[PDB]
RNA sequence: CCGGCCGGGAACUCAAAGGAGACUGCCAGUGAUAAACUGGAGGAAGGUGGGGAUGACGUCAAGUCAUCAUGGCCCUUACGACCAGGGCUACACACGUGCUACAAUGGCGCAUACAAAGAGAAGCGACCUCGCGAGAGCAAGCGGACCUCAUAAAGUGCGUCGUAGUCCGGAUUGGAGUCUGCAACUCGACUCCAUGAAGUCGGAAUCGCUAGUAAUCGUGGAUCAGAAUGCCACGGUGAAUAC
């Protein structure tokens, strides 16, 4: 990065539905090499996500996804600037997968899905995150 | 401390080995022990005779030891009593039936252990090194020799600290592996320690 | 007739037979949901045979070892589109163009001296 | 701890506890071989176990019988 | 649920819950449940009188409780008033089986002075 | 029926020993199968260079043993007399085993 | 290495193949479920040097007890050395 | 006899030898019409493809006189030699590097799938019988793509546990043993029963890693009679991120 800029490598999309979005959520949740026990704890999560939403699969992770993107992040100044795309969902799914982790629940999937939920209606952990990055950027705006 | 021996990294390459005996393991280390044993004796024996190497090779239970010399008449000698006295005592050390033979080095002056040899001989003589060095590399660029640097070492001239003072002319291009390279050292036991002088000498390019 | 792909990934070999008929997939006599569906990503078998569709089209006999679950997987996918010989040189197109024929040459890097694994460094302490 | 197949003592202590039980316990006995299990005839006699340095006395008591003889002459002296 | 002395385990598998008993682990609770023809995964709570003390009759077969805690304590001091290296150096509080002291003796030794 | 196995440290000496051993055997008698490879057993050895401390400076060597194997299937009289005492090979080990 | 080292080991190779392995037979043999007598477990007042776990295998040429290599005979100073200057048949660098 | 098991076939994997291949070679654009750069096609691979070996002149009067060699100095009834026992394993402490943990992305039980690389004759040691087990007995085969080490494990499918210092964790300690070895007390390794600490994610600070990488899961080897959580290798799953 001093010198190389760089490509990036395809990632496989979703066995069941087709998402390199959620393959990419996986690969978040994955620790220690172990895609296996993450797809499973992601399909299970969602869906029982998308049976207590009742809407589908990938829109409900879409929308409660959707309320946890930031729009932009933070001498020494706390500059704001504005967040990519690719860089948006990214702090999404590692806002809340990690929120997950910390929730006291049974399972993994439960965590998770009912951190998702928490995001539906926008007001579990991730969101609280997301809003503590946006006074950051809120608060210091004086700065562009 | 940090080059490799240019010998080593040639050895599949353009160099041979100086054993081509195959061994199992019940056997390698007996082999491989009686190697050093008639190269020592094979080397102290003939100190004086200007040996450059000696290769071994054993074809089923016999030992076939080839002298690369540059004296090939001071070995054999008036007929060949000396040949058959070294092979006697070759049969002794090895345990197994020698053969013996001389190969003639023609051009001493471009083999390095020759070199290396000659170049010791004249420091514990007590001759001033830059001429043993400046003429070695003189002459030897003198007849062929694409390259050569003689490098000695280590209280020269008798002094308190030790110097290198090594000497090139031509090219002796050490990290191509096609070179054809010939690299040796020998030691100088001075009346003030040991004097290393490694000498390579470049021939070709593959 | 009978058409076949040599199809390698990671120390496996997937040799791969191709007949004309109907879309059923027999690896080291066993079926396709048998020998890893019960497991990750069979899919990726399948990705070839959806450039265009295998529904019923083609039986495949395939003999895969060497390698784990995915690296025989990944075998079989180069396997197959190795395979598809079967049609001319007009699928190696799209076949081409989904990154299938790429025999991928990723390889597990040696362990070198003085370092754990490939890469990973011991600690180094105060300075 | 060791050995399906007999204990360990050193013949010559052997010999020594013999001697020693024959013609009764007159004086503690020097003992180098600390790698010898204490026999039930070695009860009551004084065997002085070499620790390095010195040889310590060792009085045998009943319950001595299924260790060996270093065990009662420490090595190493800690403060 | 009084088995073996005071010990009252209950709700949980009979295998484990039998493990509160000082002298049985995971070997010796199977071979309980075993030998008194009782399933390995039933709790307390849903077991019979008649079946507990089988559960009794079972486990005072073994050294337990008062009896082992006692033998344990009688072969440390039979270690310590013989003066062996096992005594001395079960004596001083230092680790017994030949282990580490200059560094890493530590549960035996007590967590660390000044 | 004749397996000869042949084993050293080179290659090109290895297969030029077997190229003459397959001419003979095939030109005097009949029925040789052909110089089948059997893989190449590396032995690798991993020295410290240095003659004190310095653990991660370390030298790797390896020793490849190469085999071949010919299996003369008809044993004539004339292939097992024309077969021993011609080798003219120096670091080769031959097993002549029936 | 200190002369008197190599000696002792050649003192220990000679006790190792005079008694052991004819005598050693003992060992393997009569301790054993047989019958016992204490006996042949006493009769190892042989010179406890005979036994063939008191080789050291030092170098083969300069004596050294730490770094052998039992293929070559040598430690791994002389095995390097002979390995560059091309006695050790067959022997190369690797890289892989 | 449903096992490449046999006759057989030499296609295929593979084995190992010999060749082909990748060079900005072709195209477009930018550039002193130059070097080159950016992008595209073909191709298994695309721009030193990946990795290794290869470490310039010298620096640190860096390390080694204990591998070896060696100048000088020194001991030469001793600073040389032989032996037994001990020590190098000591422990108020402090630091380095690792392993195992604190768990539910897990623990345990049952079934079941997929490796690579190696070693082996004073050696690797099947099958079968005995032992809960470490192992023991008889003992084939193999100096080895043939036999043995040798079952890969994470994985998957079921059941259970249910947020507890708990069915986590295994230290420590008692007892009972097996093996190697003259000999396991100081001072081995492993097994079985019992015990069941500390530890609930680590202060200041600090380290490694850019892709088959980190992480995580096993396997092998050297030294070695026996002794690795170290070292050197091998494969399985397999990321995140680089403005």
């Amino acid at each position: 990065p001093r010198r190389r800029v760089i490509g990036q490598r395809k990632i496989l999309p979703d066995p069941k539905f087709g998402s390199e979005l959620l393959a990419k959520f996986v690969n978040i949740l994955m620790v220690d090499g172990k895609k296996s026990t993450a797809e499973s704890i992601v399909y299970s999560a969602l869906e029982t996500l998308a049976q207590r939403s009742g809407k589908s699969e990938l829109e409900a992770f879409e929308v409660a996804l959707e309320n946890v993107r930031p729009t932009v992040e933070v001498s020494t100044y706390q500059v704001p600037v504005e967040v990519r795309p690719v860089r948006r969902n990214a702090l999404a799914m590692r806002w809340i997968v990690e929120a997950a982790r910390k929730r006291g629940d049974k399972s993994m999937a439960l965590r998770l899905a009912n951190e998702l939920s928490d995001a539906a209606e926008n007001k579990g952990t991730a969101v609280k995150k997301r809003e503590d990055v946006h006074r950051m950027a809120e608060a210091n705006k004086a700065f562009a | 401390g940090q080059k490799v021996h240019p010998n080593g990294i040639r050895l599949g390459i353009v160099k041979p080995w100086n054993s081509t005996w195959f061994a199992n393991t019940k056997e390698f280390a007996d082999n491989l022990d009686s190697d050093f044993k008639v190269r020592q004796y094979l080397t102290k024996e003939l100190a004086k005779a200007s040996v450059s190497r000696i290769v071994i090779e054993r074809p089923a239970k016999s030992i076939r030891v080839t002298i690369h010399t540059a004296r090939p008449g001071i070995v054999i000698g008036k007929k060949g009593e000396d040949v058959e006295k070294l092979r006697k005592v070759v049969a002794d050390i090895a345990g197994v039936p020698a053969q013996i033979n001389i190969a003639e080095v023609r051009k001493p002056e471009l083999d390095a252990k020759l070199v290396a040899d000659s170049i010791t001989s004249q420091l514990e003589r007590r001759v001033m090194f830059r001429r043993a060095m400046k003429r070695a590399v003189q002459n030897a660029m003198r007849l062929g020799a694409k390259g050569i640097k003689v490098e000695v070492s280590g209280r020269l001239g008798g002094a308190e600290i030790a110097r290198t003072e090594w000497y090139r002319e031509g090219r002796v291009p050490l990290h191509t592996l096609r070179a054809d390279i010939d690299y040796n050292t020998s030691e100088a036991h001075t009346t003030y320690g040991v004097i290393g002088v490694k000498v390579w000498i470049f021939k070709g390019e593959i | 007739n009978q058409y076949y792909g040599t199809g390698r990934r990671k120390s496996s070999a997937a040799r791969v037979f191709i007949k004309p008929g109907n879309g059923k997939i027999v690896i080291n006599q066993r079926s396709l949901e048998q020998y890893f569906g019960r497991e990750t990503a069979r899919m990726v078998v399948r990705q070839p045979l959806e450039l265009v569709d295998m529904v019923e089209k083609l039986d495949l006999y395939i003999t895969v070892k060497g390698g784990g679950i995915s690296g025989q997987a990944g075998a079989i996918r180069h396997g197959i589109t190795r395979a598809l010989m079967e049609y001319d040189e007009s699928l190696r197109s799209e076949l081409r163009k989904a990154g299938f024929v790429t025999r991928d040459a990723r390889q597990v890097e040696r362990k070198k001296v003085g370092l754990r694994k490939a890469r990973r460094r011991p600690q180094f302490s105060k300075r | 701890r060791s050995l399906k197949k007999g204990p360990f003592i050193d013949l010559h202590l052997l010999k020594k506890v013999e001697k020693a039980v024959e013609s009764g316990d007159k004086k503690p006995l020097r003992t180098w071989s600390r790698r010898s299990t204490i026999f039930p005839n070695m009860i009551g006699l004084t065997i002085a176990v070499h620790n390095g340095r010195q040889h310590v006395p060792v009085f045998v008591t009943d319950e001595m019988v299924g260790h060996k003889l270093g065990e009662f002459a420490p090595t190493r002296t800690y403060r | 649920a009084r088995i073996a002395g005071i010990n009252i385990p209950d709700h949980k598998h009979a295998v484990i819950a039998l493990t509160s008993i000082y002298g049985v682990g995971k070997t010796r609770s199977k071979a309980i449940l075993a030998a008194a023809g009782i399933a390995e995964d039933v709790k307390i709570s849903e077991l019979s009188e008649g079946q507990i003390d089988t559960l009794r009759d079972e486990v005072a077969k073994f050294v337990v409780e008062g009896d082992l805690r006692r033998e344990i304590s009688m072969s440390i001091k039979r270690l310590m008033d013989l003066g062996c290296y096992r005594g001395l150096r079960h004596r001083r509080g230092l680790p017994v089986r030949g282990q580490r002291t200059k560094t890493n003796a530590r549960t035996r030794k007590g967590p660390r002075k000044p | 029926r004749i397996r000869i196995r042949l084993k050293a440290f080179d290659h090109r000496l290895i297969d030029q020993a077997t190229a003459e051993i397959v001419e003979t055997a095939k030109r005097t008698g009949a029925q040789v199968r052909g110089p089948i490879p059997l893989p190449t057993r590396k032995e690798r050895f991993t020295v410290l260079i240095s003659p004190h401390v310095n653990k991660d400076a370390r030298d790797q060597y390896e020793i490849r043993t190469h085999l071949r194997l010919v299996d003369i299937v008809e044993p004539t009289e004339k292939t097992v007399d024309a077969l021993m005492r011609l080798d003219l090979a120096a670091g080769v080990d031959v097993q002549i085993s029936l | 290495a200190k002369q008197s080292m190599k000696a002792r080991e050649v003192k220990r190779v000679a006790l190792a193949d005079k008694y052991f392995a004819k005598r050693a037979e003992l060992k393997a043999i009569i301790s054993d479920v047989n019958a016992r007598w204490n006996a042949v477990l006493k009769l190892q007042t042989l010179p406890r040097d005979s036994s063939p776990s008191r080789q050291r295998n030092r170098c083969r040429q300069t004596g050294r007890p730490h770094g052998f290599l039992r293929k070559f005979g040598l430690s791994r100073i002389k095995v390097r050395e002979a390995a560059m200057r091309g006695e050790i048949p067959g022997l190369k660098k690797a890289s892989w």
